[PDB]
Parts: structure tokens; C-alpha cells; sequence
DNA sequence: TTTTTTTTTTTTTTTTTTTTTTTTTTTTTTTTTTTTTTTTTTTTTTTTT
DNA sequence: AAAAAAAAAAAAAAAAAAAAAAAAAAAAAAAAAAAAAAAAAAAAAAAAA
């Protein structure tokens, strides 16, 4: 053969439609700005919301989603044309520009179980958990060969025939000149694109509870390779395709299918935020208006469904803001995470606070007493069994690096596990070694833990030392230790019960009118978008989640935005704050700090001094202060003074 | 190559390669069926049968289901090339399925 | 694009007339002298510093870095063609490879007939005749890369990466040029080898056997063939360049030649090399295309921070009477207090001197157990010593237990068989093993540590393994004595809770208790707030030494074997018998044995090493005894 | 075909084609020799070579 | 310059050989991959005086 | 608190079928060309006043 096409009508029309869609200037300017932004960010993939195409062109959107390969070829040619129009040299740098897809794939949004053969050559959106990743390998796309005898230089092109027919002429590597002079390959002048394969499995929480998991293979090519690691929950948008078998004279009719990714995005749509100019202005005004009691307002707005526990909510706000790590020049390290332990009577809502943090913070990992044992909590070392090499496996605390581990039923863990937690809790790292490999994994996680005292209910007539069952070294790791009692006072009972009944009465606004909460039975989730991978008035409207209109509460979305901005602040200890903190620490170390019939809940060590510093720093962050002023220090000291002592009754 | 008329010079032996994107594929599942426990004679190993399901029969059942299957008792037809190793003293035997 | 004849002339000019003033402001033609040494077979590897090339041809450096195999070949050819005119005398034929080379050259000139045109396949391959290796020291203008980020866009480029060596194979003969001989003809056939495998030749291609149309079967021979020292190492990302939720990424480094035997497992290295593919033939691959494995082809391996391989004032502070105190106070200056603890840790770093009298080895290593209350910088001191010592390993709790401490047999990858890999106590052999949370260590590990601390070996007789490992490592342990806290109501040996054997193995059991104390708590809190405020320890009288300088001083003190005089024997004996009498008389004392006397002796020899004298003096003994006494001071 | 690449598929059965420009050709003539007329026996047809 | 026999000589073929071109064409082993056991090295819940 | 147990539980090694992949692979017939030779018609030059 050797035929060329003379202005194919469908490809011409498609490229015209796609370039019309991309050239957004008479329209809102969205994708024209996006293409500028990839030029400036020095990238060559544009992610296109398919809903925008449906809005602009139903016919393109449907044809693209149902005939993915040639449509995507048209739309990448149109993208290259458009990029050249904006900037021809940038378009000259990259051989091809790519298009990823995003948005709402209605029936094309599948799971690895539901990705059947009717989606072949369609765009699909598959969600699952990465079970295995291959190594990132380079695949040669253009080899350059020098002939030392003739001084000639040769280039050979290898087209991407991953899912196409590949005749053997298409894969020969040149080794000889025409008259059998040897060629030497120019590695630096050749072009490679790196290639990866991952397997996506149906998420265990979404799989039918009875049977074995279903998987799909995914080919990742350049820009997309290291986007996912084993254990990650990801969306992969791409084309579902049959791979060719080898040449043979006989075939079973059986084909091996893969998904060729055009886009990979993490479930952590909570690990990447989006700030508009108005959002930033709102944050700045919220911080400037009341730069004194802003912390209290944020704390009291934290777990609105839980009544009470004002100090505990302040402490959780400090944990969510964190301190600042000290990275000394000689490589030494002081941690900047706050670890909190909640001891208390049954049914005082400490699991509710852990659940709130789980649904609120980014990179938050849940774990219960005996459901994460040994190597499931810190890292593990296993042997590859294919290459025979040792590999690392990240446990709960490595996966929560720069995040939170919410350890529920902390008292029901084994002592082996609780002593494995020590190094992560203080030095923020996991050190694991077998013979062929030794690593030091970063686990810079804060620990929010909830436990019951020994005897299940807290005895008020015993010291907190013997109600908590924890040894002093472990207790020292937790910088704040809250005893949450069930004081059966009638007045506090009235407060709690009125609150609880108001939350049991609340009905969502208009969305519901007397109806039930759907179970979400695995075909309903694929019907809509996944909120996990999905795409701000500073206050909530008041109805009866609160009794009366006397004090406003911060919006959850705005609070996420505000805390994300404030977490980056690095306030500095001022000399007055440092002197005050030092004096308070020396007072607190002393016996006069505790009266008679009051007892220490946890020991006061140098870790308590860093606790004061970290709490004061978090308080300063809440105000966006850039300095740790005396008010921050005294707030931290009252937190510590509250948590570290308990009156014992007779 | 059957079209060796559009030119006098000829094509090779075995010139054909499957075109994977031009193939119409359908769904495909294999099931293992075990004899019903009440139907197994008293001291007796259960009988098994391999089942071959297809487009909309795929994923209609799960392991553990009691089913009634209707289908063709058929043998595998992959080309009378039987050269097994240590076992299989048996000649003229092909794998059955429904 | 570019003419390689012009480029070879460029590199010839650079080699011939590049000069510096390296030896005391003297222009010396840096690469000409090395070419002379290479021509006389007195030097094997030539390292071309691309900084030198950039000094006078920066675009040559850019070309080198963007296609590095080509320029390694060009530089090797230029050196080959320059060597004959830099030869001043006759090589003495150091080895057998030289004998083969000069017999081949002799016979080629003998039957030369120079004007004749030979076949291109009828000469010696260039790599068969070199005896020199050429490597690049990458320009300092190229920033070091992260192993994760060395990808397909850097194939064929000269890159530098940094990492920890996790696994390095033994040096093995990799064949470079296979040599065959014929049963008919008396010529030699040569098969240069680029692939990871080769198919040995069968027939010879000689002219005399092509004329005779004989059989001419050829026989593969190690004798005339050419091999190179070859190692395979794995190298891991540093903890500080791994992304947030990830594990470190390994790269395979193919080390060969004069670059072998530099990196051992656990070393922090910086490797310059070319990033190259290995074709992935054979594997019936899911994806069509030419997929390949990658590796780093090593050019320059440099051991980094703690693995790193003096001015008159320097010797001035070494000879200063306060050198011991200054070094000890440089130990983790961000931890306040712990002055004598830091002195003891300094002695552990220096160590005593091993004695081998009449076939009865007694170690020189010093072991120290810090058993303290919570939050007293034990883990910080352990971590500092791990950062500072040259061969140190840090282990915690039970994350590296069992074969993470001893050895395990592991499937080799290079050939494929069962190779022994050492754990922490082998990677820390002749260094420091920092064992944190010692009281919460699995009992099998504790028994292994018994044998390590006295015999300095690990004996294993499990199924796949029957060996004795060398573990000549000092042990720096940290523990909490009993229930987290020291309580005075119970004796030592009850809140120490170490068996007399294990307890006696430690030269110093340092007790730390943080009893509250108002002015002392203020001093600590001020120190800590300053550290949090400036990311450094507060100014003091004497600025603490750099870790590089501390390492240099400790290393100099190491090869300083001092002896114990006969004159001190009575003084030392009296100190020992005294310590032993308090142990007997006291009712709250730990186990005292002859190991206490050996501890005196090796502590005092470490002090003497710190004074860099060759004879232990009474003040060294005095300070050693004071340290042993302070180690149990907190219980007073 | 001699070349092998196990990852790539094999070449066809009879893959080789003469490249006519890369061929060393020489001059080439065929003659017909008859027995010399004075050497033929009397009643006898001449021989040819 | 009217009549008249050899001479070719262009046109039908036919032979006929020599040479180049054309036409034809599954089976059988091997191997990786997956999924199983199985001895051994730990290691995690069991109890006492 | 440690001391036997008594499982996981990881590895190495084995099997162990599948199911896919890989590897082997000239001689016989035909036709066309170019050359001959052969029956027939056709076109020449010797005859005479
Ligand atoms: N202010 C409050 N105090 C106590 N309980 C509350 C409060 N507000 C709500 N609750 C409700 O109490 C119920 C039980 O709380 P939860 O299960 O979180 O208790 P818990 O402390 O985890 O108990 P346990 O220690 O036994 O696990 C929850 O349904 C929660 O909604
Ligand atoms: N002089 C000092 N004494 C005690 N603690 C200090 C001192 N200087 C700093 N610290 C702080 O102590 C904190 C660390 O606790 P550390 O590493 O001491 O635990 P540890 O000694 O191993 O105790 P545990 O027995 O609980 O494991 C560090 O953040 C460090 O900044
Ligand atoms: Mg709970
Ligand atoms: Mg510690
Ligand atoms: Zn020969």
C-alpha cells in the first residue's frame, strides 16, 4: 500500500468542530485560557470537560465518546493547530499534544466489573484502586543511528501501534547499513516515551460483598505514568480497546483488553483545592475583620452536630492547622504535628469527632483498634516474587504523610502496635529493614486517637493514671490528652438532648420532603458522578441546627478553604512569646502547678514545651498572623493547663 | 492472500494479521458447575462441568448460586493438536462443556 | 548534525593543551600528565571533568551531556590516538592482558604490508586493545536529579543522581570482547559484546579458512578474551526527596571497571552516569513496541555526607587542651545539657583499641545504653549519631527485626542464585548500630545482639543459611527502664530490667531522669525556644564544629593506637577493685565483672586517642572512671 | 531471512529480492564451435560444441 | 513491347526449444503465566506459681 | 514475666496443566520468446519481332 487521504470529510469536519470549541473568545474564554495556561506551565496535555462539549456540540460529544480513537486523533490535531496559533515555537517543541477528558460520562462511567465489551473503542471513566504498577519503561519512538563507515545518520520512526495491527516491518530495529556496515544507535538523539501499565480493581467498599474482585489493565503513557501508585484510588478516563495478539495461523477468538488512559486523577479531590479571586478576598477579609476571636469562631464551628467539647474542638482545630517543623541545618528535626488522645466514658461523641476529621481533612486515614495490625499501620517489606526483589509497602501512617491517622478504639490495640506507633508519632517516620532493603519512610502524620479507659467507664474516684491504661512514654507522645466524661448533670443533659433532638429533626432543604435515605446500590453510584473525584459565604444560613440567631457559624466549604490557606502560614516565635512559654513551662513542670486532689493526666516533659510551641503556632496560623504573639501563647497554655490535670474525687 | 489479482507480483505465505479494532467482540464468561449436593450419591465424589456463557448470560449468576442450566453439550474445538505430557493416556477425548 | 571528525579534533585539543595550577600555582597540563601515565600503564581510569571542558568550550559540554555514549566513545578514541606520542619509555607488561596486546601488535606489524587495504572486519576491535577507561565528572552546572524524575527524556544523557546504596553485587567478569581460536587456521576471532547475552560463534571467518573452504570451527576462550570488573547496584531515593505519600524509588546502576568496589550497601552516594536502555527481548509483551529497561551507566561514584571518603590552626585546636570538650559539645548542639552523655557518645565514636593476644580477641568497640525517662533527647541523640558516624545504621523497635538485623539469603538478580544480604548489624559492621527502643526489641534480636556485642559475629544455622557474619559494630542503645519512668521506690536491675549478661555487655549504662527543677527547666526551655525561633542552637563560647570537621577529627583519632603502660597497671587495678567493692557492698548497684575493667581500659584508650597521644596517661584513666561514675549519677 | 528479533514477528517464507543496482555483473558470451572441416571423418556429420 | 519460369518475400502459421516465471502450502513443539502445594521461619494469641 | 503452643504467613521451590506462541518451510509446471521452416501469392528478368 502507501495510500494517503485527500481531505477526508469527516476528519475535516471534526477538526473544524474541535478547533471551534477550543477557540473560545466570542464565548467565555475557558479553553483558550486553559491552552495558554498549559503553554505557560510547559505541558502538552489539555484536560477537556466533556460537559462543555455537550453544551457546545451534542454531535461531537456523542461521537467522541462513542468513537474515541479517531475522534481523539482529530481533537489532538485541532489542539496542535490551536496551540501553534497561540504560540508556534511551543507547538514546535512537542511532537504531539494530548487531550484528556473529564466531567460527566453518563453511561460510560463504569467500574472494573461493569466495564464490559460493549464499551470497546468508547471513552470510559473507570474508578478503582490501583493494585499493581509496572516499572516506568522507555519505549522508543524515533531511533537515530550513525554509520561510522559512511558517516551517514539514519532516523527510524515507530508509530504507536499499541492497539492497531503491527506488521513485523513496523518493529525492526536497524542494525546494518544497506551494504552491511554496522550502525551505532545515538541514544541521546533518539526519542523515547516512557510507558507504564497499572491494574485497577473494583474498590473493596464498592464491590459486591460476596465475590472476588474484578480488574482492568490500564496503559499509561508519557505524562501519565507515575500518577498512581499501588493502593491509590483513582479515576482513569480513557479508551477501552482490544489488544492484538501475536502473529499466528490459528486463533481462539479471545482478545485481551486494556484501557488506554487519556487522563488519570486521584480520589483526593480533597488533596487539591481551587481558589478564585473572590475566595481569596473573602479569606483575607475574614482574617482581617476579627483577628482576635477568629480562632474561637472556627473551633465552635468544627463539628456542629456535636454539642459541647469546646476545648476538644479547639485542640482539633490546632491539629488541623498544625505547628511548624523545625528542619535544622545539620539535618536535625523537630516535628510540627499535634497528636491528640481522647479518653472518656462511652457515648460522649469521640468517634463522631474522629469521623468529622476523617470527612474534613485531606489525606486522612481511618483505622480502628485491631483492624490494622503490625505492618498494616506502618510500612511493610515484601518480596516481589516476580523479580525476587524486596519491595516496600506503605501502611496507614505512611499513606497519611502530611495528613491525619484517626485511630479509633486506641485502647484495644495490641501493645506491639502501640509501640510501633512510637517512632511515627515523635520523629515522623517509619524505619523498616529486611536484608535486601532498608528504608526510612516519611510518615509526617498527626494522630487523633479515641480510647476508652480501663473498666470501660471512667472512674472519677481513681487517678487518671490508673484510669488510662497507657504507659508514660506513650502518653508523652500525645501532646494533648482529653478526658471526656459523662457527667450526668440534668442541666448539661438538657443541653445535649435538645441539641441531639434538633439534629434528629433536621431535614435537608427542599431536597427531601418526608422520604428515606437511599442505600446507593452500586448501579446508582455509576448513574451519577462520583463526589470523591468531583470538580462559600463564610457563614451558614440559620434555621434550627441552632436554636436562636445570636452567633454565626462558619461555612464548611469556606472553612476548608480558610484552613488550607492558613496551613501554609509559618508564624515565628517572638521573644515575648518565647519568654512567656518558657516561664509557663517551668511553672508547669513544678509541683505548685497542681493543687491537692488534682492529678496529672499526662507527664510534663520537654515534649510539653514543644506542645505549647506547636499549639501557639497553630493558633497564630488561624489568625494568619505570621508571628506567634502573646495571645497565641496564652491560648496554648490554657489548652495545656486544661488537658494536663484532673481533679480526683472521694 | 485471496486478492492476488490486483497485481501480478505475489504476497507471502501467511500474509494475514488480525485487525483488533475491526473485530466485533462480545462478552465471555466461564463458570464451574458442581453437582448439586443432594444429587451426589452417598459415598461419591461430586461431578463437575465447565459452562460457557455469552453476551447477556455473563454475570447473571455468582458462585454459590443454585442454577438450572440449559445449553448445548459440546466439546472444545481448537484443532486436533493433542500432545500432552506425563498424563492423558486417553485418545479421542476432548474437553466437554455446556 | 555534527561532524565527529571535528569533534574528535576538539577533544584532542582539549586533552593536549588544557592546564591548571593544581599543585601550588603551577601550570601542569592536567590531562597530558594523565595521558603519560596511561601510556605507561600506570593508570587505568581517566576522569574527564566537564567543568574543565566548559572552561574553554561550553557547547562541547552541552553536546557531551546531550549524547553521552557518543562522546565517551569520541574521548576514548582521542585518548587511544594520543597515547602513542605520550609514551616516553617501554611498558613493563604489568599483566597477562598486556602480553596478549603486545603479541597481537607485534604480529600485526610483522605481517603488516602497510600499503595494502584490509577488510574492515580484519583488524582488532578498539576495545580489545585499550587497557584504559574514560569517565566523565559531570559539570557542576548540571543540578543533581531525583531518581523518580530521571525518565525517557533523559535517555542517552549524562545525569547525576543521589541516593542510598541498598544492594550491590560482587565484582564479576563481564565479557567485553569474546576471543575464539580455530582448529584449522591459526587466526583469532573477536566478538565485541553489547547485548546482555550473546550467542557464541561457530565457524571461523578467517581469510585462510575462507580460502580453504574448510570447517574452521572456532573455540571460545577466556585466555585471550577481554573481561571487565562488573558490579550491579541498586540505589534508592533519599527520604527527603520522596513525595508525600510514597516510598523511595530505586534505580539500577551498572558499575564497571575502576568504578567497582567503591559503593557498599548503606552508603550515601552521588552517581554521575549515562541513562541508557536495555532492550526487553524475549518477554512475550502485552504491548507492541520496543520496550526496554533502564539503568544508570556509572561514570563517577562519590560517597556523600556521612560516607565521605589540615591547616596549621587546625592542628592548633587539635593540640588544644580542650579539644575533647569542644568535640563533645559539638555533638548535637541543639540538645541542651547532657554534657557527659555527649562525652560518652564521643568516646563511642572514637572507640578503644582492639587487642589480639595469643588468639583471644577482645573488642575495642564501646557500647552505650541510654536508659532514660520519656522526652530526654535519647532518640534525638541516637539520630544525630546515626547522621554523623561514617558506617551507621539506625533501627527502631521492631520495624527492622530478624533478618533486618542479621542476614538473609536472597535471590540474586545478576546471575540468579542465592546471595547473602546483610541487615543492620552487617551494614553497620565497623561502625555504629543505633538500636532505639531497646527495651521493646524481640528476644531473638536480643540474643543476636548478645553475640554481636561480645564476639562481634552473628552465627546463623537456619535452613537456607549456615554462616558467621562479621558484625564489628558499636551498639548505641536507647531504652526506657521499666514502665516508662524511673521510680526510686524500686532498685536498679528492677527498673533497668536488663539481665546481668546484657547489662554487663554495655560499657556505659547511662541513666537519665528528668526531675523537674525550676531554673533548669527555664534553661532548657530558653534553649528550645531559641532553637524553634532560629532553627539553630543559641550562641555559646565556642561555635560547634561542622559534621564534616567532626568526622575528620574522629577519623584522625581512629588510627592512633595508644598503649597502656606498665606504670598504670596498679592505678587501673585499684580503680577496678574499688568499683567492684562498691558493687558488693552497696545494695542498689548493678552487676560488676571483669567487663567493668575492660570498659575502663577501652574508655581510657579512647580518651587517649582523642588527645592523639600514643600512650594512655593517668588523666585518661581518671576521666574514664569519672564517666563510669557519672553514668549512674541521676539516681542520687 | 537471517535477521532475528524475537520480540518482533518473523519475515515471510521467501523474502529475498535481487537488488539489481548492487550487483557485480561481467561480460558474457556464448559461442558455437564446429569441428574443423579438415578434421571431420569422411562420411560423417560434424560435431559441435 | 505483348507473352513466361525462377526468384523472393511478405504472410500465414506450425514447431520447438530453452529459459524464465508461476504456483502450491499446516503442524508440532515450547514456554510463559497463572494457580496450586509445602517445608521452614517466624510471630501472634493461648496458660502458670 | 517467660514459657511452650499453635497458628499466619511469608519464600522458595515444586508442580502443573493450559493456551498461546514460536518455528519449520522447493520443486514441479507453464508460457513466452525467439528461432526456425513451409505453402501460397506476388513481384521481378531473362525470351521476339
Ligand atoms: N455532645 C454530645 N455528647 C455525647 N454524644 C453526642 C453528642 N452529640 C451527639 N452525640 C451522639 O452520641 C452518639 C454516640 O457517640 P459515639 O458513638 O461517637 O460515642 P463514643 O464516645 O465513640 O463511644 P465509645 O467510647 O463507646 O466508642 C452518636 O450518635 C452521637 O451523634
Ligand atoms: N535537652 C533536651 N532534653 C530533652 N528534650 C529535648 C532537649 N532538647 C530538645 N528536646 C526535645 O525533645 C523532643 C524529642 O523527644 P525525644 O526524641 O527526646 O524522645 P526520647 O528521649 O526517645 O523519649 P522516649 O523515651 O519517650 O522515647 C524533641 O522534639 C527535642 O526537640
Ligand atoms: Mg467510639
Ligand atoms: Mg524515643
Ligand atoms: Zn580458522
Amino acid at each position: 500500500a502507501g495510500t494517503v487521504v485527500l481531505d477526508d470529510v469527516e476528519l475535516r469536519e471534526a477538526q473544524r468542530d474541535y478547533l471551534d470549541f477550543l477557540d473560545d473568545e466570542e464565548d467565555q474564554g475557558i479553553y483558550q485560557s486553559k491552552v495558554r495556561e498549559l503553554i505557560s506551565d510547559n505541558q502538552y496535555r489539555l484536560i477537556v470537560n466533556v460537559n462543555d462539549l455537550r453544551r457546545k456540540n451534542e454531535k461531537r460529544a456523542n461521537r467522541l465518546l462513542n468513537n474515541a480513537f479517531e475522534e481523539l486523533v482529530a481533537f489532538q490535531r485541532a489542539l496542535k493547530d490551536f496551540v501553534a496559533s497561540i504560540d508556534a515555537t511551543y507547538a514546535k517543541q512537542y511532537e504531539e499534544f494530548y487531550v484528556g477528558l473529564e466531567g460527566s460520562f453518563g453511561s460510560k462511567h463504569v467500574s472494573p466489573r461493569t466495564l464490559t465489551s460493549c464499551f470497546l473503542s468508547c471513552v470510559v471513566c473507570v474508578e478503582g484502586i490501583v493494585t499493581k504498577c509496572s516499572l516506568v519503561r522507555p519505549k522508543v519512538v524515533r531511533s537515530v543511528h550513525y554509520c561510522p563507515a559512511t558517516k551517514k545518520t539514519i532516523e527510524r520512526r515507530y508509530s504507536d501501534l499499541t492497539t492497531l495491527v503491527a506488521f513485523p516491518s513496523s518493529s525492526v530495529y536497524p542494525t546494518k547499513d544497506e551494504e552491511n556496515n554496522p550502525l551505532e544507535t545515538e541514544y541521546g538523539l533518539s526519542v523515547y516515551k516512557d510507558h507504564q501499565t497499572i491494574t485497577i480493581q473494583e474498590m473493596p467498599e464498592k464491590a459486591p460483598a460476596g465475590q472476588l474482585p474484578r480488574s482492568v489493565d490500564v496503559i499509561l503513557d508519557d505524562d501519565l505514568v507515575d500518577k498512581a501508585k499501588p493502593g491509590d484510588r483513582v479515576q482513569v478516563v480513557g479508551t477501552y480497546r482490544c489488544l492484538p495478539g501475536k502473529k499466528g495461523g490459528y486463533t481462539s477468538g479471545t482478545f485481551r483488553t486494556v484501557l488506554i488512559a487519556c487522563n488519570v486523577k486521584q480520589m483526593s479531590k480533597d488533596a487539591q483545592p481551587s481558589f478564585s479571586a473572590e475566595d481569596i478576598a473573602k479569606i483575607k477579609k475574614f482574617s482581617k475583620t476579627r483577628s482576635k476571636d477568629i480562632f474561637d469562631q472556627l473551633a465552635k464551628s468544627l463539628a456542629p452536630s456535636i454539642h459541647g467539647h469546646d476545648y476538644v474542638k479547639k485542640a482539633i482545630l490546632c491539629l488541623l492547622l498544625g505547628g511548624v517543623e523545625r528542619d535544622l541545618e545539620n539535618g536535625s528535626h523537630i516535628r510540627g504535628d499535634i497528636n491528640i488522645l481522647l479518653i472518656g466514658d462511652p457515648s460522649v461523641a469521640k468517634s463522631q469527632l474522629l469521623r468529622y476529621v476523617l470527612c474534613t481533612a485531606p489525606r486522612a486515614i481511618p483505622t480502628t483498634g485491631r483492624g490494622s495490625s503490625g505492618v498494616g499501620l506502618t510500612a511493610a517489606v515484601t518480596t516481589d516474587q516476580e523479580t525476587g526483589e524486596r519491595r516496600l509497602e506503605a501502611g496507614a501512617m505512611v499513606l497519611a504523610d502530611r495528613g491525619v491517622v484517626c485511630i479509633d478504639e486506641f485502647d484495644k490495640m495490641s501493645d506491639m502496635d502501640r509501640t510501633a506507633i512510637h517512632e511515627v508519632m515523635e520523629q515522623g517516620r517509619v524505619t523498616i529493614a529486611k536484608a535486601g532493603i532498608h528504608a526510612r519512610l516519611n510518615a509526617r502524620c498527626s494522630v487523633l486517637a479515641a480510647a476508652n479507659p480501663v473498666y470501660g467507664r471512667y472512674d472519677q474516684y481513681k487517678t487518671p493514671m490508673e484510669n488510662i491504661g497507657l504507659q508514660d512514654s506513650l502518653l508523652s507522645r500525645f501532646d494533648l490528652l482529653f478526658i471526656m466524661l459523662d457527667q450526668m448533670d440534668p442541666e448539661q443533659d438538657r443541653e445535649i438532648s435538645d441539641h441531639v433532638l434538633r439534629m434528629h429533626r433536621y431535614r435537608a432543604p427542599g431536597e427531601q420532603d418526608g422520604d428515606a435515605m437511599p442505600l446507593g446500590s452500586a448501579v446508582d453510584i455509576l448513574a451519577t458522578d462520583d463526589p470523591n473525584f468531583s470538580q462559600y459565604e463564610k457563614h451558614d444560613n440559620l434555621l434550627h441546627g441552632t436554636k436562636k440567631k445570636k452567633e454565626k457559624m462558619v461555612s464548611a466549604a469556606f472553612m476548608k478553604k480558610y484552613i488550607h490557606v492558613a496551613k501554609i502560614i509559618k508564624p515565628v516565635l517572638t521573644q515575648e512569646s518565647a519568654t512567656y512559654i518558657a516561664e509557663e513551662y517551668s511553672r508547669l513542670r513544678s509541683q505548685d502547678s497542681m493543687s491537692s486532689d488534682t492529678a496529672r493526666t499526662s507527664p510534663v516533659t520537654a515534649r510539653t514545651l514543644e506542645t505549647l510551641i506547636r499549639l501557639a503556632t497553630a493558633h497564630a496560623k488561624a489568625r494568619m498572623s505570621k508571628t506567634v504573639d502573646l495571645q497565641d501563647a496564652e491560648e496554648a497554655v490554657e489548652l495545656v493547663q486544661y488537658a494536663y490535670f484532673k481533679k480526683v474525687l472521694e | 492472500c485471496n486478492t492476488d489479482q490486483a497485481g501480478r507480483p505475489k504476497c507471502p505465505l501467511d500474509p494475514y494479521f488480525i485487525m483488533p479494532d475491526k473485530c466485533k467482540c462480545v462478552d465471555f464468561q466461564t463458570l464451574k458447575l458442581q453437582e448439586l449436593p443432594d444429587a451426589v450419591p452417598h459415598g461419591e465424589m461430586p461431578r463437575h462441568m465447565q459452562l460457557y456463557c455469552d453476551r447477556y448470560l455473563c454475570d447473571k449468576v455468582v458462585p454459590g448460586n443454585r442454577v438450572t442450566i440449559m445449553g448445548i453439550y459440546s466439546i472444545k474445538k481448537f484443532g486436533l493438536t493433542t500432545s500432552r505430557g506425563r498424563d492423558r493416556v486417553g485418545v479421542g477425548i476432548r474437553s466437554s462443556y455446556i | 548534525l555534527k561532524d565527529y571528525a571535528l569533534e574528535k579534533e576538539k577533544v584532542k585539543k582539549f586533552l593536549q593543551e588544557f592546564y591548571q595550577d593544581d599543585e601550588l600555582g603551577k601550570k601542569q597540563f592536567k590531562y597530558g600528565n594523565q595521558l603519560v601515565r596511561l601510556a605507561h600503564r600506570e593508570q587505568v581510569a581517566l576522569y574527564v571533568d566537564l567543568d574543565d571542558v566548559a572552561e574553554d568550550d561550553p557547547e562541547l559540554v552541552d553536546s557531551i551531556c546531550e549524547n553521552a555514549r557518543r562522546y565517551a566513545k569520541l574521548f576514548a578514541d582521542a585518548v587511544q590516538e594520543l597515547l602513542p606520542q605520550y609514551k616516553e619509555r617501554e611498558v613493563v607488561n604489568k599483566d597477562v592482558l598486556d602480553v596478549y596486546i603486545e603479541h597481537r601488535l607485534m604480529m600485526e606489524q610483522r605481517s603488516r604490508d602497510p600499503g595494502m587495504v584490509r577488510s574492515p572486519q580484519n583488524q582488532y576491535p578498539a576495545e580489545l586493545m585499550r587497557r584504559f577507561e574514560l569517565y566523565f565528572q559531570g559539570p557542576s552546572s548540571n543540578k543533581p536529579r531525583v531518581i523518580r524524575e530521571v525518565r525517557a527524556d533523559s535517555v542517552g544523557k549524562l545525569v547525576t543522581v543521589r541516593g542510598i546504596v541498598t544492594r550491590v553485587s560482587e565484582v564479576k567478569p563481564k565479557m567485553v570482547v569474546a576471543t575464539y581460536t580455530c582448529d584449522q587456521c591459526g587466526a583469532e576471532t573477536y566478538q565485541p559484546i553489547q547485548s546482555p547475552t550473546f550467542m557464541p560463534l561457530i565457524m571461523c571467518p578467517s581469510q585462510e579458512c575462507q580460502t580453504n573452504r574448510s570447517g574452521g570451527r572456532l573455540y571460545l576462550q577466556t585466555r585471550g578474551s577481554r573481561f571487565i570488573k562488573f558490579q550491579e547496584m541498586k540505589m534508592q531515593e533519599h527520604s527527603d526527596q520522596v513525595p508525600v505519600g510514597n516510598i523511595p524509588r530505586s534505580i539500577t546502576v551498572l558499575v564497571e571497571g575502576e568504578n567497582t568496589r567503591i559503593a557498599q550497601p548503606g552508603d550515601h552516594v552521588s552517581v554521575t552516569g549515562i541513562f541508557l536502555p536495555i532492550l526487553r527481548t524475549g518477554f512475550r509483551q502485552v504491548v507492541q513496541g520496543l520496550l526496554s529497561e533502564t539503568y544508570l551507566e556509572a561514570h563517577r561514584i562519590v560517597k556523600m555526607n556521612k560516607s565521605e571518603d589540615l591547616t596549621r590552626e587546625e592542628l592548633r585546636q587539635i593540640a588544644e587542651e580542650d579539644f575533647y570538650e569542644k568535640l563533645a559539645a559539638s555533638i548535637a548542639p541543639e540538645i541542651y545539657g547532657h554534657e557527659d552523655v555527649k562525652k560518652a557518645l564521643l568516646l563511642l565514636l572514637v572507640g578503644g583499641v582492639d587487642q589480639s593476644p595469643r588468639g583471644m580477641k577482645i573488642r575495642g568497640n564501646i557500647n552505650i545504653c541510654l536508659m532514660g525517662d520519656p522526652g530526654v533527647a535519647k532518640s534525638q541523640l541516637l539520630s544525630y549519631i546515626d547522621r554523623l558516624a561514617p558506617r551507621s545504621q539506625y533501627t527502631t523497635g521492631r520495624g527492622s527485626s530478624g533478618v533486618g538485623l542479621t542476614a538473609a539469603v536472597l535471590r540474586d538478580s545478576v546471575s540468579g542464585e542465592l546471595t547473602l544480604e546483610g541487615g543492620a548489624l552487617v551494614l553497620a559492621d565497623q561502625g555504629v548500630c543505633c538500636i532505639d527502643e531497646f527495651d521493646k526489641m524481640a528476644e531473638a534480636d536480643r540474643t543476636a545482639i548478645h553475640e554481636v556485642m561480645e564476639q562481634q559475629t552473628i552465627s546463623i544455622a537456619k535452613a537456607g543459611i549456615l554462616t558467621t557474619l562479621n558484625a564489628r559494630c558499636s551498639i548505641l542503645a536507647a531504652a526506657n527502664p521499666a514502665y516508662g519512668r524511673y521510680n526510686p521506690r524500686r532498685s536498679l536491675e528492677q527498673n533497668i530490667q536488663l539481665p546481668a549478661a546484657l547489662l554487663s555487655r554495655f560499657d556505659l549504662l547511662w541513666l537519665i531522669q528528668d526531675r523537674p527543677d525550676r531554673d533548669n527547666d527555664l534553661r532548657l526551655a530558653q534553649h528550645i525556644t531559641y532553637v524553634h525561633q532560629h532553627s539553630r542552637q543559641p550562641p555559646s563560647q565556642f561555635e560547634p564544629l561542622d559534621m564534616k570537621l567532626m568526622r575528620r577529627y574522629i577519623a584522625m583519632c581512629r588510627e592512633k593506637q595508644p598503649m597502656v603502660p606498665e606504670s598504670l597497671a596498679d592505678y587501673i587495678t585499684a580503680a577496678y577493685v574499688e568499683m567492684r567493692r562498691e558493687a558488693w557492698a552497696s545494695k542498689d548497684a548493678t552487676y560488676t565483672s571483669a567487663r567493668t575493667l575492660l570498659a575502663i581500659l577501652r574508655l581510657s584508650t579512647a580518651l587517649a586517642r582523642l588527645r592523639m597521644v600514643d600512650v594512655v596517661e593517668k588523666e585518661d584513666v581518671n576521666e574514664a572512671i569519672r564517666l563510669m561514675e557519672m553514668s549512674k549519677d541521676s539516681l542520687l
